[PDB]
RNA sequence: AGCUGCUCCCUAGCAUGCUACUACCG
RNA sequence: GCGGUAGUAGCAUGCUAGGGAGCAG
């Protein structure tokens, strides 16, 4: 027992039917209960009538009736509701102020999180009630995953190619490379271990962890976590130093690091850095650099995957000895190029999932779309560092959301540090790119890059367009484009010099079938962090909104240093950004 | 009670009690309605708190049904637990060993005690220290009751396996010290 | 205590007159106590007057005595009636619906199952009042077939032969070969071990079980089970696959199993396997030919009695390999060519009588005719496999019913699976048979054969048939015909190659007396399944319906690959089947 | 994780008893 | 005016029951 949330009084009391059982204190919880549908609260005890196999869950309903609580038809001679005055009885019932505005936390409960009010409340909400969205975020999805299907594979076909069967009353849900399988080998006694993998259609095209056999009957689940509550809030409240505390400058200036000296005393006075990068401007060449700002200062690296420290860690190998650093694995396939098990050190690579508990003087955050509320408070849930960094930008796109059907969480609201760069705004940015020509800045500009990238080398003519409208006939959450595969086959080989380039759609399946005409490589936008190729190809597919707004574009036109195809259906962006255009075979 | 006989009867009669008050008619009015209301108050009385004993009682009796039914369950419970205990105990002594010696008594009936020394398969051996287990269990083989078994398996008090190659003179003070030696009756 | 039957809501009382005393609620027990005259029931204690030697057992006229209930001239000053405001008081007395419409399980209680309504209510009924109804009459033929008598042999005349006494009060039921006798043999102590044996008056013919020394004084009594309640339904709410779950179809053809090769998908994707076939079509091959569409299948055989598993094993020595394969019997006299006391293999023959409670895969069921409502719900009330086959057909005879004397039960309403051939239709047949030539083919067609069936080698022109009448002096419920036994007297001498035939009766006195002037082997069509044999004869006797009717008529007709003698009385089914007439000697 | 004996505190029930107030009647 | 019976409120003694705790052999 203890203070409630939106209150801070102490308290003793839980809504039952409701998602995440917080603390409330007596009108408090009243107006919760009250207001909306949740109508079961837990004491001590649960406020339940100990009638012999009785029914009743309603708080207004049941009274007292001595030692216990009782129904209506079985309460004692004379009672005492336990539910009247405006309060609950409860621990606590005199120091207890309430609230009257109760929309808030009456709407997060109720909510599914289905559509763009839900976020909008999520974040313009009070910042613990905040990171109670978040928590509820978590389990709704956590129960909502679960809830599919189970692949009962009984066939083998061939190696990555298998065939699927689900049981009755569970949809299978999109085979997607965005959530993750698991599967368990089966024995007489238990099903245990063989690990996370990723299915599509194929026949079953499956993505295994590392080669074994595929035997009979094993299941693959998407299974779920114990998510635990929170503790910290999503930052803290911010300030300016008066002075360089626990810091001193540096000696000398670095050639690589000499276009980030300005980048330097900013935030050394400060905690957080609101950083505004766009992917591919030296975006983690700081990470490198304001590490040896000071070599003293105790760095913390995070990273939204195994991938993300990854290209923090693939550059690494050269600027750092490894005299004293780690990066933390928990009991899979990976780098693992540094000490495991090496905790409190020098510098510290680390996937949030599996961070440990200490303090240290510098932060290098990875890039800031991908995190929402939950995971970026995390860090300083366990690890409470008193001056940060924010390395990324929300010009990407971000971690995805399942049942995000009704219009698309916008550009503004990913989480709390990302809003305060259009509220506040930033201070954070090299004036230096590194893979791009004139054709992807100045016009990309317009956009949500505020007019403020210069090109890196000087313009190339090479970036083609189109001029279409496509023809889709879909599947389940996928959709391959019959004609505007066939567009491309012209493109490709009456310019041979053109394939050395990796053809991305963000429905994979336009992936699975092109290779078996062309075979390029495949791949999606939606981890297109920490690709970085010279040519690439890219089409539009469906003209809806899944791609077509801003952070689904611009994951894909940043990346070349040379140039980059890109098939238009729609006219919107095809009017927003242009390229050179040409005839139509 | 609010549905009642009494309870029209009363109210009526009150009702035009006090009308007639309002009319305030005579002097032998006001004491034959106080006496009406006084006589069917009198109904009122025990059909309203008297009434209220039977619903008590019933509820008495209910408990007590109840009650009866949960301690009639766990009778059964207990009893389908103990006589799974004892078949799954029989199915081990049923051996042809016990057989021959109870076709070897004159009568059917033998001590006790004699069972598991002349029918028992595995035998369990705890020693305190080194020259206790150079007495009884040395080697691989030893003899006892009138019989030979082969070891398999050592362990100590904290339940870990012991080879029987550090079991030494030199060895003995580095292991837990009581040991068990699980040992096979050989044919 | 628990829910009950026809609420499914919980509940504590019995209705105690009643046959089986089934769970009934509050209102569900007032509706069946009220509207009819079981006026007994029982609570956690019985409700009885405890008055020394009082004589009420009613319930309306019981009334509350404190911690009892007491009798109207005992009750103490002032009770509670426990019959009241439409309900009975017993344990949770709020949540109880109750029911209306309370005929049907009223007639059922009521009723002694000797007519045809009787079985129309106990078909056409709720599916669990089909279970109480199948116990309902176990129980019913379970009292009156101990109230016989008991057969006290005092003689010993000869082997197979002797004389029966027996004793007042009790009359000495039909001795007949549908219910079977049980003996014990006398000692000082105790009496016991016999076994099973079937009488009929000779002198009395015994059937005796095995070769033993016949005593003195030994009583035979038809004994009764102590049969237990029911927990699984007929059968399981039907569906159809959308893949061979379970399952995976096989790579070559068989020659035997050609024929069937279009009733391998049929079931590949339901549960249950709804036949209509006539008696010997192919009807047991496919159980060997089925069993190996997939070896590695679950098979389970059922059997309605040890003959009909013989049925089944008859021909399983030779396409069968023994490596693991067995049948169950309790601690008699059959085959046993399999494994004793296996149960969990790769197949197990059974007669449902002694099966156990494993998981399976197939289950071939033989014959549906005899089947009852209770025997057939036995088997997945212990081995509840999950695709089911229904070998069998109501073309044949059941199991009769012993004091079944108003108007006989119809050719629907045998079992559940039994009316959904004429109510959805039947799916599985061999569109060829085994024995029957042109006679026994076509012209059976008209009858409940569907005009479904062609011949499977062509005319023979072999069956006879005659022209007369016939007269009778029956016994108490047998009847032999003196002229229409020695009217085929001159049929059989005078055709000297007729004598190969084995001559029918359902009454098999007359297969009694006709060994002493022909002495060809008795035998009668109760067991008509199996014996399948080139030359027969029959006779109608009696032109009643005990053995003119379709069921009764038509399990005898289809035996010969050459030809059968028709002897009929009646005309209906004289101008119903044609066959050879000749002049009458 | 046992068999007894003694003591303190809290709750509920019933009977008995005391005392007070209203009603009927004599 | 008194006695009785039927009611409502408070107090007292003990008797059973349930729960927590302390000591001794
Ligand atoms: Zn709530
Ligand atoms: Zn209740
Ligand atoms: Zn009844
Ligand atoms: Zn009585």
């Amino acid at each position: 027992v203890g203070a409630c949330v939106l209150c801070n009084s102490q308290t003793s009391l839980r809504c039952g039917a409701c998602i995440r059982r917080p603390f409330l204190c007596c009108k408090c919880c009243y107006d919760h209960v009250i207001s909306t549908s949740h109508k079961l609260v837990l004491s001590v005890n649960p406020y339940v009538c100990n009638a012999p196999g009785c029914d009743v869950t309603d708080v207004t309903q049941l009274y007292l009736g001595g030692m216990s609580y009782y129904c209506k038809s079985h309460k004692p001679p004379i009672s005492f509701p336990l539910c009247a005055n405006g309060q609950v009885f409860g621990l606590y019932k005199n120091t207890c102020v309430g609230s009257d505005n109760v929309t808030d936390f009456n709407a997060i409960a109720t909510c599914d999180w289905t559509n763009a009010g839900d976020y909008i409340l999520a974040n313009t909400c009070t910042e613990r009630l905040k990171l109670f969205a978040a928590e509820t975020l978590k389990a709704t999805e956590e129960t909502f995953k679960l809830s599919y299907g189970i692949a009962t594979v009984r066939e083998v076909l061939s190696d990555r190619e298998l065939h699927l069967s689900w049981e009755v009353g569970k949809p299978r849900p999109p085979l997607n490379r965005n959530y993750v399988f698991t599967g368990y080998r089966v024995t007489k006694n238990s099903k245990v271990q063989i690990g996370e993998y990723t299915f599509e259609k194929g026949a079953v095209v499956y993505r295994g962890t590392t080669t074994y056999k595929l035997n009979v009957g094993d299941y693959f689940v998407l299974t779920s976590h114990t998510v635990m509550p929170l503790s910290a809030p999503t930052l803290v409240p911010q300030e300016h130093y008066v002075r360089i505390t626990g810091l001193y400058p540096t000696l000398n200036i670095s050639d690589e690091f000499s276009s980030n000296v300005a980048n330097y005393q900013k935030v050394g006075m400060q905690k957080y850095s609101t950083l505004q990068g766009p992917p591919g401007t030296g975006k983690s060449h700081f990470a490198i650099g304001l590490a040896l700002y000071y070599p003293s200062a105790r760095i913390v690296y995070t990273a939204c995957s195994h991938a993300a420290v990854d290209a923090l860690c693939e550059k690494a190998l050269k600027y750092l000895p490894i005299d004293k650093c780690s990066r933390i694995i928990p009991a899979v396939e990976c780098f693992d190029k540094f000490k495991v098990n090496s905790t409190l050190e020098q510098y510290v690579f680390c996937t949030v999932n599996a961070l440990p508990e200490t303090t240290a003087d510098i932060v290098v955050f990875d890039e800031i779309s991908m995190a929402t509320n939950y995971d970026l408070s995390v860090v300083n849930a366990r690890l409470r560092a008193k001056h940060y960094v924010y390395i990324g930008d929300p010009a990407q796109l971000p971690a995805p959301r399942t049942l995000l059907t009704k219009g698309t969480l916008e550009p503004e609201y990913f989480n709390s540090v990302c809003r305060l760069m259009k509220t506040i705004g930033p201070d954070m940015f090299l004036g230096t790119c590194r893979r791009c020509p004139a054709e992807i800045v100045d016009t990309v500009s317009a956009l949500v890059y505020d007019n403020k990238l210069k090109a890196h080398k000087d313009k190339s003519a090479q970036c083609f367009k189109m001029f279409y409208k496509g023809v889709i006939t879909h599947d389940v959450s996928s959709a391959i484009n019959r004609p505007q595969i066939g567009v491309v086959r012209e493109f490709l080989t009456r310019n041979p010099a053109w394939r050395k380039a990796v053809f991305i759609s963000p429905y994979n399946s336009q992936n699975a079938v092109a290779s078996k005409i062309l075979g390029l490589p495949t791949q999606t936008v939606d981890s297109s962090q920490g690709s970085e190729y010279d040519y690439v190809i890219f089409t539009q597919t469906t003209e809806t909104a899944h791609s077509c707004n801003v952070n689904r574009f611009n994951v894909a036109i940043t990346r070349a240093k040379v140039g980059i195809l890109c098939i238009m259906s729609d006219r919107d962006l095809y009017d927003k950004l242009q390229f050179t255009s040409l005839e139509i075979p | 009670f609010s549905s009642l006989p009494s309870y029209a009867a009363f109210a009526t009669a009150q009702e035009a009690y006090e009308q007639a008050v309002a009319n305030g008619d005579s002097e032998v009015v006001l004491k034959k309605l106080k006496k009406s209301l006084n006589v069917a108050k009198s109904e009122f009385d025990r059909d309203a708190a008297m009434q209220r004993k039977l619903e008590k009682m019933a509820d008495q009796a209910m408990t007590q049904m109840y009650k009866q039914a949960r301690s009639e369950d766990k009778r059964a419970k207990v009893t389908s637990a103990m006589q799974t205990m004892l078949f799954t105990m029989l199915r081990k002594l049923d051996n042809d060993a016990l057989n021959n010696i109870i076709n070897n008594a004159r009568d059917g009936c033998v001590p006790l005690n004699i069972i598991p020394l002349t029918t028992a398969a595995k035998l369990m051996v705890v020693i305190p220290d080194y020259n206790t287990y150079k007495n009884t269990c040395d080697g691989t083989t030893f003899t006892y009751a009138s019989a030979l078994w082969e070891i398999q398996q050592v362990v100590d008090a904290d339940s870990k396996i012991v080879q029987l190659s550090e079991i030494s003179m030199d060895n003995s003070p580095n292991l837990a010290w009581p040991l068990i030696v699980t040992a096979l009756r050989a044919n």
